[PDB]
């Protein structure tokens, strides 16, 4: 029995992400 | 094209298991070859050269074949040896010395087939050895050349000695005169185990010369090499003899690069297999040929793990040997060898898994035995090899549902917690947790080992409800918390943070902000990435100063101090987002906050990852500049054959120069830090009059060695500044020893 | 030149799966796949946190970005992820060595992907999860349980 609740990424607002470096 | 691929299939098909005897296949293929010789001369020449360069593990087989064709044609043979010598010349001009060794070996076994007269080969070997008499030439050259000569001996030694024993004895005397005056400074930096028992890790040349001497005392009577040409007696004995032209090795050039010296990895012994065939002795040439063949087999099939395992399991030999132990030992030698393994570590672990799949009845016991044996020698293993062992073990167990007999290692409990064995156990448990959950680790690990299990990975929010209101910024923390639940914008957060009591840098401001942010985004990695990227302009404005970057790193560490993986991934994302430069992540690992966690793996994994990203960035910008320059040149020449781009090229030139400068500064800062910390430790220990050899010192020094080994390719450029500024004569000999070993590694 | 037997790389070859919602013909999808750096990691457990995926696939080389497989409506993990490496070589190594290796006692299936845009992290399945999760019938604790069809 996996003793850890599933994560909730509901509002994981990922707008625009690039790697400046 | 059907002709060429048919010829390739014909040539390659010899050697594999087949119903017909090996001699029948060789004779039949030789007949087909002579049947098609007048129309496919160059095609067969090319195929033979390619098979002489890419199939060392069948080096005997094809050599036999090449004799039969010579027995059928003299001009063919002469042109084939001319081709081979020209190919060898090209290989030595290409700085690719491995195929050079293989070519030489082929030529020597070809001499065994009565193709080339022995005296010409004797002259070639004399030239090789005389290369050692050259003046002002690296020792890694002299080394490689002597290695090629001595490694060629195990195949043609009987013939050359029985033909020209006088010149052979003179050559051996010259080789001894050279080897007695070699430099061994590099051995400590390369030994997997520094202890001289129960298996000394001697340099490859010394061990090889020991095998050669033992073979010579045994009248050159080996018991492992396959020689199919023995049955082909009459045919070969009625064959003409070719003479190789006078060979002169290419002169030394600055751009030439030779293989770096290595150390044979010995960990087994015949006493470890009281039931199987007598394992070849550590100084027997059979164990060198077996290791070489296994290395070639692994290097020829490193892409398909299934095929690599199948080839290893079905490795043939003249006499039966404990092939399981040999395979495990060679695989571990590849995995642990310094500076870096031949291939990616996950390749070796997957190869071991597949081998166990093929031979579940015997190999798993050997693997367990080797695991316990490595554990029992942890007291002196190099820290880099320790890291590789920990990673391998963790992944390999993960595969088999973390099912180890930890009670057998209860000894670590009795001894010091910082001792290498308990430290290795704790790191293995931490990595195993990284592939599982804390509860799983607890359930699996025996109760008495609970003191070693890693701490539960829970966020530590300093501004919790239970936290007293006295500490400054609690109200601001609550306001930020509410704003985060309210999808606040950057300007709103700026206003919230404005009313913070300063004790262009406010450490309390950054503390409260980062703390709150991290706490709210503390239920998964992806949420943390999203929070960092979305609000990366607040980090960028608040962490303008490097002191601010260090403060952000420190606060992030305080928030997640029971979960090293989060540290690693969050600093990887902060670096990628240019939240904190790599120098800041360099000065944070040597800080007094991480002193208690300095010897843990995650710290060094983080450091290595930052260096790797920095190097990839530099290489990427360089590649972009190269592509732009090539496009500009192509456009210019095409237009001529019939300024903005030049400006972009100049700008990218300046950018690459700055990137290289920052790379150099990163490495210099790392080494200066190491030097300062080790000097302070040594001074304190000397004043206290205590033992200098403590686990902390060993870990730090071996980490410096690990950095050198990993990035020698780049530090070769900084050598001048390193010698002028950091590693000077005034430095303590203990620290300067690492730099001297690094210098001797390729000189 | 070089023997064709050695260059064989059967673990870094395109699969038979073609994207069903891709905006373009199969030819450009194949071009993208031949040069992509993103790996679709399948057969994950719902409870699997992303730290362990990050650790393991970092062991196979540096990682640039990780995207967990969210539910269409519940916004919870569905048992799939996207790993975007920094170089093609790292992705090839991950396919040759990470494909098939156990993780949480569950076999990991790694395949090439044509990149990542918005909307590519929510399962196309109309139940919210993964289509395979709606078609499978075998019990699996790490995948919630019986397939959506079994319950309804
Ligand atoms: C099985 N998948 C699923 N997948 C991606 O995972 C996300 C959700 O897909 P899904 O809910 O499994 O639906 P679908 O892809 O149609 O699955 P299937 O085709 O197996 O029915 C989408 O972005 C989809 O493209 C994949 N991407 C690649 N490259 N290879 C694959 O095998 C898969």
């Amino acid at each position: 029995g996996d003793p850890r609740a599933i994560v909730e990424y509901r509002d994981l607002d990922a707008p625009d992400d690039v790697d400046f470096f | 094209n059907e002709t060429e691929d048919h010829l390739e299939s014909l040539i390659c098909k010899v050697g594999e298991k087949s119903a017909c005897s090996l001699e029948s296949n060789l004779e039949g293929l030789a007949g087909v070859l002579e049947a098609d010789l007048p129309n496919y001369k160059s095609k067969i020449l090319r195929l033979l050269c390619t098979v002489a360069r890419l199939l060392p593990e069948k080096l005997t087989i094809y050599t036999t074949l090449v004799g039969l064709l010579n027995a059928r044609n003299y001009n063919f043979g002469g042109e084939f040896v001319e081709a081979m010598i020209r190919q060898l010349k090209e290989s030595l001009k290409a700085n690719n010395y491995n195929e050079a060794v293989y070519l030489v070996r082929f030529l020597s076994d070809l001499v065994n087939c009565h193709v080339i007269a022995a005296p010409s080969m004797v002259a070639m070997f004399e030239n090789f050895v005389s290369v050692t008499q050259e003046e002002d030439v690296p020792q890694v050259r002299r080394d490689w050349y002597v290695y090629a000569f001595l490694s060629s001996l195990p195949w043609v030694g009987k013939e050359l000695y029985e033909k020209k024993d006088a010149e052979m004895d003179r050559i051996f005397a010259n080789t001894e005169s050279y080897l007695k005056r070699r430099q061994k400074t590099h051995v400590p930096m390369l030994q997997v185990w520094t202890a001289d028992k129960p298996h000394p890790q001697e340099e490859y040349l010394d061990c090889l010369w020991a095998q050669i001497q033992k073979l010579k005392k045994d009248r050159w009577q080996e018991r492992h090499i396959l020689r199919p040409y023995l049955a082909f007696d009459s045919i070969l004995c009625e064959a003409l003899q070719h003479n190789l032209p006078p060979f002169t090795p290419p002169p030394h050039t600055e751009d030439s690069v030779y293989p770096m010296p290595r150390v044979i990895f010995r960990m087994f012994d015949y006493t470890d297999d009281p039931e199987g065939p007598v394992m070849p002795g550590s100084h027997s040439v059979e164990r060198f040929v077996i290791e070489e063949n296994l290395h070639c087999i692994i290097k020829s099939h490193w892409k398909e793990r299934k095929t690599c395992a199948a080839q290893l399991v079905s490795y043939p030999g003249k006499n039966k040997i404990p092939l399981n132990y040999h395979i495990v030992e060679v695989i571990f030698a590849e995995l642990f060898q310094l500076p870096a393994p031949p291939h990616i570590d996950v390749m070796y672990t997957t190869l071991l898994i597949e081998l166990c799949k093929l031979q579940p009845g015997s190999l798993p016991q050997v693997l367990a035995q080797a695991t316990e044996m490595l554990y029992m020698r942890l007291d002196t293993m190099n820290t880099t090899c320790v890291d590789r062992f920990i990673n391998w073990f963790s992944h390999h167990l993960s595969n088999f549902q973390f099912r180890w007999s930890w009670e057998d290692w209860s000894d670590c409990l009795s001894q010091d917690p910082e001792s290498p064995k308990p430290k290795f156990v704790r790191e293995v448990l931490e990595k195993c947790m990284r592939l599982s959950y804390h509860q799983r680790i607890l359930d699996i690990v025996p109760p008495t080992f609970s003191a070693l299990c890693p701490a539960n990975p829970t966020c530590i929010y300093k501004y919790g409800d239970e936290s007293s209101n006295s500490l400054p910024g609690h109200s601001v923390a609550l306001c930020l918390a509410v704003a985060f639940k309210s999808k606040a914008t950057n300007d709103e957060i700026f206003s919230i943070l404005k009313d913070v009591p300063n004790p262009s840098f406010n450490p309390l401001k950054i503390e409260v902000f980062v703390q709150t942010l991290l706490h709210l985004a503390a239920k998964s990695f992806s949420h943390s990435f999203s929070a960092l990227a979305k609000f990366h302009e607040v980090f960028k404005t608040l962490a303008e100063s490097d002191e601010g970057k260090l403060h952000v790193l420190r606060v992030m560490f305080e928030v997640w101090r029971n979960h090293p993986q989060m540290i690693a991934v969050l600093v990887d994302k902060m670096i990628r987002t240019q939240i904190v430069d790599c120098a800041a992540v360099a000065n944070w690992i040597f800080s007094s906050e991480l002193s208690r966690d300095f010897t843990r793996l995650f710290v060094w994994e983080i450091l290595h990852s930052t260096i790797r990203k920095m190097n990839k960035h530099v290489l990427k910008i360089q590649k972009e500049l190269e592509e732009a320059k090539e496009k500009l040149a192509r456009q210019h020449k095409r237009r001529s054959d019939d300024g903005v781009l030049e400006e972009q090229i100049e700008r990218l030139q300046e950018k690459v120069e700055s990137a290289q400068s920052e790379q150099k500064n990163l490495f210099l800062v790392i080494f200066q830090r190491f030097i300062m910390i080790l000097t302070e430790h040594l001074v304190r220990c000397e004043t206290d009059g205590t033992s200098v050899l403590t686990p902390w010192y060993k870990n730090c020094i071996e980490r410096l060695q690990q950095i050198f080994l990993q990035h020698h390719q780049i530090i070769q450029q900084y050598m001048v500044t390193l010698e002028n500024l950091l590693f000077t004569a005034e430095l303590d000999p203990h620290i300067l020893a690492v730099f001297q070993q690094f210098c001797a590694l390729q000189a | 030149g070089l023997l064709k037997a050695l260059r064989s790389d059967s673990y870094v070859e395109l699969s038979q799966y073609r994207d069903q919602h891709f905006r373009g013909d199969n030819e450009e999808q194949e071009k993208l796949l031949k040069k992509s750096c993103t790996l679709y990691v399948g057969n994950l457990s719902f409870y699997t946190t992303e730290e362990q995926i990050y650790e393991l696939f970092s062991k196979s080389g540096d990682i640039k970005k990780i995207i967990m497989g969210l539910d269409k409506m519940k916004k919870t993990a569905c048992g799939f992820c996207f790993v975007e490496y920094y170089s093609r070589a790292d992705a090839e190594n991950a396919m040759r060595y990470i494909n098939g290796t156990r993780l949480d006692d569950r076999i990991i299936r790694t395949d090439w992907d044509a990149g990542f845009k918005e909307g590519r992290q929510y399962g196309r399945g109309r139940s919210g999860g993964q289509v395979r999760d709606e078609y499978r019938q075998d019990y699996d604790a790490g995948r919630g349980g019986y397939g959506k069809l079994a319950q309804n």
